[PDB]
DNA sequence: GTGTAATCTACTGACATCAGAGTTCTTAGA
């Protein structure tokens, strides 16, 4: 502990002395190796311990490097210095074990042990800053457990950080010493790192500013071996963080040290398709040229003496703007010219070939440079295009900074000349053209990650929306762009962040608008209340994965919105239950590695709770809006929602399957018999009988598309054998529901009659695909 | 100069020299002139910024300045005034979840123990030492991350559009000081309205005489410039085409400076304004349509020039027939052209103007330049520059004629006549001489980096070659964030060299690390690396090809002699990457090119078989292509009396060895003596007696034995199409070349199937018999693949199998059989019409499982073709 | 075909 | 530690000076 408080010699020969008592003690053996153990670990309890955060940690930095690699020591060593490392890593793994790291009440919670919360903190920066530097030989026995256990830790604990920052040390430190290139228990880490990695890209894209800061400096450094198993599912991960860059540098080294990785290793053919959206966002490195007197100086003024050796001899961290920039022409050089050519926009066809034309037909935005002597017009859109483009992705930051004042003053000139009407409609809105590619730009330079900028266009953004719903003028085809361009934030595909800031905008949309204009023309004058949510619905049934998380994330952040006073249309959304709860789980059996989905269907199920919370007005008669899924209209009531629930009881899709069934289990006691579960279905049974159970069990969902039919699908393949795979799962999960709540009696759910679902399942798979599952016949990586 | 001091405070105190009252006029139009006097060929790159600056604070105390720029708010909501933190912190960076008093002080006393104070002074000092370390840590972040707003940033719950009109002129400024691309816009936007509003307010006196000074000045401008900063000269020209009678500036001029500036439509566009508006009296106006030519030679499109000569405008026809040369790249033929051009004696109506002269003498050097003759490069590029013999070198930076035209030849030619093999010392002796005046070093240091590294490298002086590397590195930055984003072609120029720039970087940067030299494992690295990166092949054009072939060439010649105490492998890269460059210049039609690197590389032949196959095969496929542009009788020489017997495989047994070959030989065979049928067939009449005697004793040896006179023909093709079948089954061999295998044997077919239908060829049609069923049964095997090509094709196919009935069964029961029923969508329509007709069997089960598949497709065709 | 050439004199 | 003194110790030009070495002459002399 007192290293720190001595003088640069006196650290040396401090280093020397407790090294030195290091190796005494190891010269004694077995039943003291245990109390050195004791002593570094302690002793990093409490260095990281140290009182603040940013006598710091960074002091200590010195001693433990000396400890871990002065190989020099026994000369004027490598079983120490190996006993010593080993020592050091034990103490972290014991110490990232014992700390608690709980969370509970992105930014509303709190972590719970404070001064627990920091010293996790602390010994993050530290092991960041004394592992990978010895290149050890010795990390090798350590990556699997370092690795193992520092995984469970973060998948039961995501959203902490440093799990990661870790977890990055390993895998750099891994990749120096040629581990994985192989591909014992290394076969073993090569696979965690694999599954890991693709969880956490998927986990990647909902995360936020400084998390998703921490996952890409991961998930930018694993191996190349591990890439090329699934690219592609990095590629946006890599485009975010160069987007991140151009405002951080030292992720951007982590970024273009990573290209140069994969540009070199995998194989060409694989990832030439993909260079053509990776290498744009390196432009904005590029983008500017960005257009002393110190005590050595003064002493050599004098003369070449003695003295001028001392200081330069004295004299004798991260990455610089300009050394990144020389790097990135160095890589864009790298990778030559039949690929560099496509830094450029597009191959010369057609999307370029739009850039040209003027973004105004008309040139308005005229202003009136006063000088005094005369009024010359200076037409401000000119300079638009590309003072937007600075605003966006400049890289020297004051260039940017100035830049972004630049176009807000720029987008309030806008509005401005927008009051003074000179032209009211008969057409084209005047501006409007100009607004449709300024509001993008608004967007997504809000939420950028230059804290300056987001301060300056967040309430801009938000003072925007709140103007276009405004009741003069809410009505004019300006806020149908800038809905269109909300709306088509959401759906942004690499973006991350930008999801975010686009949901918090459609809620402030929606709230303005029903806060700001008169309901009369509201019902059905305007083209936003129910259209909005008309829009989103179209959104949700959509193929691409990214559209229905788009969706969805829009859904999720109108929670309060929705229940708030649209008591009175508690309709749509009643069917909209139906809408997500089927679409945002379809075309996922499928689909896996970006759909983050399936965690936005959560909202789906705090949408559901909060429309049952009142369910004594929910079930009113004569109330009658036309559902999906139900031909003949009648006044809905939530029987009918059930009777739909419990035919959609069972489907393939996975997520669906669960979260339906369980959602029928928290609906069926609302209803107004108040029977329990079991009583209910022992109601529909004494009603139906078990061949109501069999359709809707051994089938069920969307009608009766087909259930799990035994026979011919033992009989009659190649993948498609996955799809009554799966059937058969769901089955024997729908089944679960039984003593799942001791609903249905054995007898009741084996009245043997019509069902050869139990019969299939312990014969089909339990015989021939259980363990001789080497290669399946019923008469590549895909299957693996 | 100090107007770009580095210090910003000199920089204030000498701005706000200039700007006081009596230094600067006062009004607008009196500073617009004034500002072109503040100019100096140093000042440039921040010379738009400079001017924007001085015009608008000037505007900065007129009246209106504080006056809100928009008289009322847009409702009442209340406006606050919030301030921004900006403490040199960015957004990622912190984990989420965490007087008689001063009389008072005589009161003191001293330590007395020299050696307690000394102590206390030491550890202060280590206190400082420390101190000083973290500070000067974090001063690099605190200068990156300085940011300094300009504005006040009101706060309401509404936008606050009553800003003051400073902020948005202040802004503006700060934009335009620190990037060039937006103070070009302003510049230019702001010096049009002030002329513009001139106008009201002088008489057409006044005018004239304004706007003669400004021609003046700005012809000054570019004339005298050197670094030709893009945004610059983009700037004067722009300004000169938006006003009338800024447009007579001088043509010469304009077209080196856009030349050199790789911005060269702004130029166009000038010169073209001026020939439309001045001339609505001379007729010709030659001196400005030629360097409207080079212009558009630069920016490549040949296309457009073959307008400007076909005018009976001054130029004479021999120009002409150069550039129709030139358009196809035939650039021998060109150059031969061109110097029988510039050394005509005596001309019919007037000699070439001086400028024809000029134009005739760059295309003459660059011509070259796309040539590997670089002797002749360098004695063209010298010649005009003295009078006696031997060239005094130094001349060149007398008159800037020279400075723009010849120089960058002069050097680049000397270059490599260093870079290859070796040469004597003249360009050491003509740099070092250079490099002692001012504007004479610093048109080398910023023009051409690139290419001094390479001349200090060959002296191994390793220090200055990375000085002026990374000076490139820098310069290459600067030019091209300058070029604005809409000029593709332009930006595309500049790429296409940093592949250049960095394979230098890495050689020095491998000569650099001894541990890497001694080895060998790194050497491997390296020309593993190298083997597989190259530039693009049918854009980047062969100037740059032949930089990195060469380069690359003298830099393992370097390597190989650090590591003298191997040349197996640098032999091994030598061969593949000039093999590729070959490949190359045969994708660009640059074929004397290809022609010279042939005959350089085939002495390497006899070494051991791959690359005797592979030099054998490529000079075959270029004489192919040499064919078929050009010749139709000769044409037979070009190919026959060499690639019949080049290509006969008593030299190679590596079909033995692979497959691989065993393909491409064998197609190169086939269309060896494909195009010779097709030209002998061409005009039958006038070829075998043309070709009267060597040609056509080779003729019947390939044809048949009988000396038939017509049967020769189907001679050749017998064994053509039995070869071509030796092809196909050399594929289905484990797309590289068998859908193109397989298309080419399709393509036999079908030319040969055309041909038949017009006459009537009994013992040809007995042997077709097989034609029509492998197109059928093998190229509609071929569409299973993308086949793009073939799957266009498709209607063909229906064609081939009416008008040939017999073996239509083969089609349903074979590919249709098998074909992947998307891959008929695109033209579903044709067939489900033809779905009538007796063939209709054809499209039966097709049509069928279109229908099951994806029904909406077939239902719209389907439901008109229906009524028929 | 060898390339030759001469001096010339601008005029300016 | 850092920085400014004060001041000893150096080197050189220059000048005396012992010694050391090159040189001619008498006696004792084959």
């Amino acid at each position: 502990d007192s290293f720190p408080q001595y003088s640069p010699k006196m650290q040396l020969v401090c280093c020397r002395a407790i090294v030195k008592v290091f190796l005494a003690l190891a010269a004694k053996g077995p039943v003291l190796r245990n109390c050195i153990s004791t002593v570094v670990h302690q002793g990093l309890i409490r260095i990281c311990s140290k009182p603040v955060v940013l006598p710091t940690y960074k002091d200590y930095v010195d001693l433990f490097r000396h400890l871990l690699s002065s190989d020099q020591m026994m000369d004027s060593s490598e079983s120490l210095n190996h006993l010593l490392y080993d020592e050091f890593v034990k103490s972290v793994l014991k110490i990232v074990e014992k700390l608690d790291l709980t969370l509970e009440i992105a930014a509303n919670l709190h972590p719970a042990k404070p001064k627990d919360f920091s010293a996790f903190i602390n010994l993050v920066e530290f092991c960041r800053e004394i592992l990978p530097e010895k290149q050890a030989e010795f990390f090798e026995p350590w990556v699997y457990s370092f690795s193992y256990e520092l995984i469970l830790q973060s998948t039961r604990l995501p959203l902490i950080s440093g799990f990661y920052k870790l977890l990055s040390i390993t895998v750099r430190n891994a990749k120096k010493i040629k581990y994985f290139e192989g591909v014992p228990e290394k076969y073993s880490c090569f696979a965690l790192f694999v599954k890991f990695g693709k969880e956490v890209a998927v986990k990647m894209k909902q995360y936020k500013d400084e998390l998703l800061a921490s996952c890409l400096t991961f998930l930018l450094s694993l191996p190349h071996n591990i890439i090329e198993l699934d690219v592609r599912a990095y590629v946006p991960a890599l485009q975010m963080a160069f987007k991140l860059g151009l405002s951080y540098t030292p992720l951007a080294e982590v970024g273009l040290n990573a290209l140069e990785e994969w540009s070199i290793y995998i194989d060409r053919h694989v990832m030439q398709p993909y260079y053509k959206d990776i290498l744009p966002c390196l432009d904005g490195y590029l983008k500017t040229s960005a257009l002393e007197v110190s005590a050595l100086s003064r002493a050599a003024q004098k003369g070449f003496n003695k003295v001028v050796l001392k200081h330069l001899k004295k004299t004798k961290e991260a990455i610089s703007l300009e050394e990144i920039r020389i790097r990135v022409v160095q890589m864009l050089g790298s990778l030559g010219g039949q690929i560099n050519k496509n830094l450029l926009t597009v191959t010369s066809s057609d999307e370029m070939m739009k850039s040209y034309v003027a973004w105004d037909r008309e040139k308005r935005l005229s202003f009136a440079v006063p000088f005094r002597e005369m009024k010359p017009v200076i037409f401000l859109d000119v300079f638009l295009p590309r003072v937007t483009e600075l605003a966006l992705t400049a890289s020297d930051r004051q260039t940017k900074v100035a830049a972004c004042e630049l176009l807000h003053s720029m987008v309030m000139f806008m509005l401005g000349k927008a009051t003074q009407m000179p032209e009211g409609g008969q057409g084209a809105p005047p501006m409007y053209q100009l607004y449709k590619r300024t509001f993008p730009v608004l967007l997504r330079l809000a939420c950028d990650v230059d804290q300056v900028t987001r301060q300056l266009y967040e309430p801009l953004v938000m003072q925007l929306i709140h103007w276009f719903t405004n009741n003069k003028k809410f009505e004019s085809q300006d806020t149908v762009a800038l809905l269109e361009a909300i709306l088509d934030g959401i759906v942004d595909p690499v973006d991350s962040t930008l999801r975010d800031f686009c949901g918090r905008c459609i809620r402030e949309f929606l709230k303005w608008s029903i806060k700001q204009i008169t309901p009369q023309q509201q019902e059905k004058s305007p083209v936003n209340t129910k259209s909005l949510f008309k829009r989103l619905y179209s959104l949700a049934l959509h193929p691409n994965a990214f559209k229905r998380l788009g969706a969805s994330l829009a859904f999720n952040n109108i929670y309060r919105e929705f229940r708030e006073e649209e008591s009175l249309v508690e309709q749509f959304v009643f069917e909209a239950l139906v809408i997500y709860m089927e679409s945002l789980a379809l075309a996922h059996a499928d689909e896996k590695s970006l759909g983050t989905i399936q965690q936005c269907c959560d909202a789906i199920d705090h949408l559901c709770r909060i429309i049952e919370k009142k369910h004594v007005s929910l079930n009113k008669a004569k109330k009658r809006r036309l559902p999906r899924g139900f031909p003949p209209s009648a006044s809905l009531c939530l029987l009918d929602l059930v009777k739909w629930l419990l035919a959609h009881c069972g489907r393939p899709q996975t997520e669906c399957r669960h979260k339906s069934i369980e959602l029928f289990y928290k609906f069926v006691p609302l209803l107004p018999g108040n029977r329990s579960p079991n009583l209910w279905l022992k109601d529909v049974l004494k009603e139906e009988g078990v061949s109501f159970l069999i359709n809707t069990f051994e089938g069920g969902g969307c009608g009766q598309p087909s259930g799990i039919l035994a026979q011919p699908t033992l009989l009659y393949s190649l993948q498609a054998t996955l799809c009554w795979l799966d059937l058969l799962l769901a089955a024997l999960e729908c089944y679960n529901t039984f003593i799942g709540e001791r609903t249905v009696g054995a007898l009741q759910v084996l009245g043997t009659e019509a069902q050869s679902s139990l019969l299939k399942a312990v014969a089909f798979f339990l015989e021939s695909i259980a363990m001789h599952d080497i290669i399946a016949a019923e008469k590549s990586p895909q299957e693996g | 100069q100090g107007l770009i001091d580095e210090n910003p405070g000199l920089q204030l105190i000498i701005r706000n020299f200039w700007s006081h009252e009596t230094r600067l006029p006062s009004n607008t139009l009196d500073r617009l002139l004034a500002l072109n006097s503040l100019y100096s060929p140093k000042i440039e790159v921040h010379f738009l910024s400079l001017a924007t600056n001085f015009l608008l604070e000037m505007t900065s105390m007129s009246p209106d300045y504080p006056n809100p720029m928009f008289e009322h708010p847009l409702s009442e909501c209340e406006f606050q005034e919030y301030t921004i933190d900006s403490d040199w912190r960015f957004r990622s960076t912190v984990l989420t979840p965490m007087g008689r008093t001063d009389l008072l002080r005589l009161r003191r006393r001293f330590m007395r123990d020299q050696e307690k104070l000394s102590l206390m002074y030491a550890r202060k000092g280590v206190a400082e030492q420390k101190r000083e370390k973290e500070i000067k840590s974090e001063l690099k972040m605190k200068q990156d991350a300085q940011v300094v707003l300009y504005r006040s940033y009101r706060h309401g719950d509404l936008p606050d559009i009553q800003i003051k009109h400073s902020s948005l002129i202040t802004p503006l400024q700060a934009v335009a000081q620190r990037d060039p691309i937006i103070a070009k816009q302003l510049f230019s936007s702001l010096f049009s309205g002030i002329l513009k509003e001139m106008d009201k307010f002088k008489t057409l006196s006044e005018k004239n005489n304004i706007t003669q000074k400004l021609l003046q000045d700005f012809n000054r401008f570019l004339n005298t410039t050197f670094s030709f900063f893009p945004p610059f000269v983009s700037c004067i020209q722009d300004i000169s085409c938006q006003h009338a009678a800024l447009l007579s500036l001088d043509p010469a001029a304009v077209s080196a400076g856009c030349l050199a500036s790789l911005q060269q439509p702004v130029g166009i566009r000038l010169l073209e304004e001026a020939l439309l508006r001045l001339l609505p009296r001379l007729p010709p106006d030659v001196l400005r349509w030629v360097e409207l030519a080079k212009l558009y030679r630069s920016i490549g499109e040949y296309d457009v020039l073959r307008g400007i000569f076909t005018s009976e405008i001054g130029t004479k026809q021999i120009t002409q027939s150069a550039l129709l040369a030139e358009a196809r790249s035939d650039y021998s033929e060109a150059a031969k052209q061109y110097d029988e051009a510039l050394n005509k004696q005596d001309w019919v109506d007037g000699e070439p103007t001086e400028a024809e002269k000029d134009f005739w003498e760059l295309a003459s050097l660059d011509c070259y330049n796309h040539l590997a003759e670089w002797k002749s490069l360098e004695y063209c590029s010298t010649a005009s520059i003295d009078s006696e013999n031997p060239p005094d070198l130094n001349k060149i930076w007398s008159e800037p004629f020279y400075q723009e035209t010849y120089l960058p030849y002069m050097i680049r030619s000397k270059l490599k006549l260093l870079l290859q093999g070796e040469a004597d010392q003249s360009l050491l002796t003509f740099i070092d001489k250079a490099m002692h005046g001012e504007l004479q070093k610093a048109i080398l240091e910023l023009h051409y980096s690139q290419e001094l590294s390479l001349l200090y490298l060959l002296q191994d002086d390793v220090d200055r070659a990375k000085y002026y590397i990374q000076n490139g590195i820098q310069s290459f930055m600067q030019n091209y964030s300058s070029i604005d984003v809409l000029l593709h072609q332009s930006r595309l120029t500049k790429l296409q060299s940093v592949q250049a720039l960095t394979e230098i970087q890495e050689f020095i940067s491998f000569i650099s690390k001894q541990g890497n030299l001694s080895s060998q494992v790194p050497l491997k690295r390296l020309l593993n690396t190298w083997t597989n990166r190259y530039p693009d092949a049918k854009m980047d054009p062969m100037n740059i090809w032949d930089d990195i072939i060469t380069n690359r060439c003298f830099f393992l010649s370097k390597i190989e002699e650090k590591l003298t105490p191997i040349s197996s492998l640098i032999r091994s890269c030598k061969f593949s990457m000039k093999m590729k460059m070959i490949d190359s210049a045969r994708k660009q039609n640059n074929f004397s090119l290809a022609m010279k690197l042939l005959k350089e590389l085939h002495k390497e032949s006899k070494t051991r078989d791959d690359w005797l196959v592979s030099w054998v095969q490529s000079y075959c496929r270029l004489s192919h292509c040499r064919s078929r542009s050009q010749g139709c009788s000769e044409q037979v020489l070009t190919v026959l009396k060499t690639v019949s017997l080049l290509d006969e495989n008593n030299v190679s047994s590596y079909l033995s060895k692979n497959i691989l070959a065993f393909r491409d030989q064998n197609i190169l065979l086939g269309t060896t003596y494909r195009i010779i049928a097709n030209a002998l067939s061409s005009e039958p009449a006038c070829l075998a007696e043309i070709e009267e005697d060597k040609a056509r004793r080779i003729l019947e040896l390939s044809g048949s034995s009988s000396e038939d006179s017509e049967k020769v023909i189907a001679g050749l093709y017998q064994r053509a199409f039995q070869h071509l079948s030796e092809a196909v089954q050399a594929a289905e061999e484990e797309a590289a070349g068998v859908i193109d295998a397989y298309m080419t044997l399709a393509d036999f077919c079908d030319q040969q199937l055309r041909k038949e239908e017009e006459n009537a060829s009994v013992i040809d049609s007995a042997e077709l018999q097989a034609y029509p069923a492998l197109v059928v049964e093998k190229m509609l095997k071929a569409l299973k693949l993308n086949s793009n090509e073939a799957r266009l094709k498709f209607p063909r196919l229906l064609q081939i199998i009416e008008r040939y009935p017999e073996e239509t069964l083969s089609l349903m029961t074979k590919e249709i059989s098998s074909v992947p029923c998307w891959q008929f969508i695109s033209w579903i329509s044709h067939m489900v019409a033809l779905l009538d007709k007796d063939q209709a069997v054809a499209v039966q089960h097709s049509v069928e499982e279109i229908t099951d598949n994806y029904p909406q497709a077939i239902v719209y065709p389907f439901i008109i073709s229906s009524e028929s | 075909a060898p390339s030759r050439k001469r001096r010339q004199r601008m005029q300016r």
